[PDB]
């Protein structure tokens, strides 16, 4: 083994400007044959992803001059110069030098936003899945900017549940925003035993906690 | 002008091993290292073993030495794995792939679904707010599609009447069943003077839905 931490995980960049990012192996990638072998790779979704620069520095076959390819010790660098729609994806570094072959934690290309404010909405049970002995309350966040968020469901406060399905998006064609949703999933039973749910979510745009609630009580 | 074929992506009851194959069309096989990877959606890859067709010659990540199989059949020119006693942690992608001093050229991708399950329909479940919360602009709504398998589900939420985000969340692959939403922007004007409606399609059982909301 040996640990490939590509150094930033989410590159945010708008189209046409240089792209650094950085991987660093754990130990020497020098093999006793006198080159060393860290690699590169693009994963376009969908596809099996694919060879970049292979040998550090050597750039493959039916591949843009645009990416530059250097390093030695602990630290090698890919550099994209004019980004161009085609490269948007994942990055993948690797080793060879030594048993096993591992293979870095994939930085990303997104397009880039200025921040935008998540829209949340809680919508109650159904009375029909009410009916199956099932419940389930599920707090949309819509259409926003910067991906981190995190969504706390304190049911009444106290307890902070953790039956929680996430599902996420892949960045907005026209908007380039995300949106998600959450379903905190109850015993019927369980629900009905509760008055208010509540549904937090935490996305530095706001101050106070972007925070809605849903009473099982008076309705 | 290398190409690296492999079989279709299978669904396995557990216990039962599967043989993805890995076809390989433009030069000669005994010399390049048969690689396959593992790709799990949140993992990443995992380099799982080598082998070079032709000496018989192998080569495992000591993880999976008993749990992986290659063999390759030069007359034939396919490569082979075979992960015997499968299990709900090996449902997965899993690439085959010719590399050398680099991962030269990468099949396209086979997948491995491990699940007990038996084919079932999509419980339907409308999203539809209650009791006096939500005020405004848009009235969001939404439908909740809760178990089923496979993943063949398709929803036509063409809208209620004035509207347009539609969002369609991904599926959980949660306890061996498949759980996944959609969700709407449709502006307080147009609901309810208009009803919009869902229709949840599943395909793998020739079954659908249509649900109006409120």
């Amino acid at each position: 083994e040996l640990v490939m931490t590509q150094s930033p995980l989410s590159l945010p960049v708008s189209l046409g400007d240089q792209a650094s990012i950085s991987c660093r192996p754990s130990q020497s990638l020098v093999h006793s044959n006198g080159n060393t072998y860290l690699h590169w790779y693009l994963q376009k979704p969908g596809q099996s992803p694919k060879l970049l620069i292979y040998r550090v520095s050597n750039r493959f076959s039916g591949v843009p001059d645009r990416f530059s390819g250097s390093g030695s010790g602990t630290a090698f660098t890919l550099k994209i110069s004019r980004v161009e729609a085609e490269d948007l994806g994942v990055y993948f570094c690797s080793q060879g030098t030594h048993v096993p072959y591992t293979f870095g934690g994939g930085t990303k290309l997104e397009l880039k936003r200025a921040d935008a404010a998540p829209t949340v909405s809680i919508f109650p049970p159904s009375s029909e899945q009410l009916t199956s002995g099932g419940a389930s309350v599920v707090c949309f966040l819509n259409n926003f900017y910067p991906k981190d968020i995190n969504v706390k469901w304190k049911i009444d406060g106290s307890e902070r549940q953790n039956g929680v399905l996430n599902s996420w998006t892949d960045q907005d064609s026209k908007d380039s925003t995300y949106s998600m949703s959450s379903t905190l999933t109850l015993t019927k039973d369980e629900y009905e035993r509760h008055n208010s749910y509540t549904c937090e979510a935490t996305h530095k745009t706001s101050t106070s906690p972007i925070v809605k609630s849903f009473n099982r009580n008076e309705c | 002008r290398v190409q690296l074929l492999e079989s279709g992506a299978e669904l396995m009851k557990p216990g039962a091993s599967v043989q993805i194959s890995c076809k390989a069309t433009g030069y000669t096989f005994s010399e390049y290292w048969i690689e396959w990877v593992k790709e799990r959606p949140g993992h990443g890859l995992e380099w799982i073993g080598e082998i070079l067709p032709g000496s018989g010659r192998t080569n495992y990540r000591e993880k999976f030495k008993g749990k992986a199989t290659f063999t390759a059949d030069t007359s034939s020119n396919t490569a082979y794995m075979q992960l015997s006693s499968l299990t709900s942690e090996d449902s997965a992608v899993y690439y085959c792939t010719r590399g050398y001093s680099s991962m030269d050229y990468w099949g396209q991708g086979t997948s491995v679904t491990v699940s007990a399950a038996k084919t079932t329909p999509p419980s339907v479940y409308p999203l539809a707010p209650g009791c006096g919360d939500t005020t405004g602009s848009s009235v969001t709504l939404g439908c909740l599609v809760k178990g089923y398998f496979p993943e063949s589900v398709t929803v036509t939420w063409n809208s209620g009447s004035l509207s347009s985000s539609v969002h369609t969340f991904p599926a959980l692959l949660q306890s061996g069943l498949y759980t996944m939403s959609s969700s709407v922007t449709v502006p307080s004007s147009t609901w309810p003077s208009q009803t919009v409606t869902c229709s949840v399609a599943h395909p793998a059982s020739s079954t659908t839905v249509d649900k109006k909301l409120e």
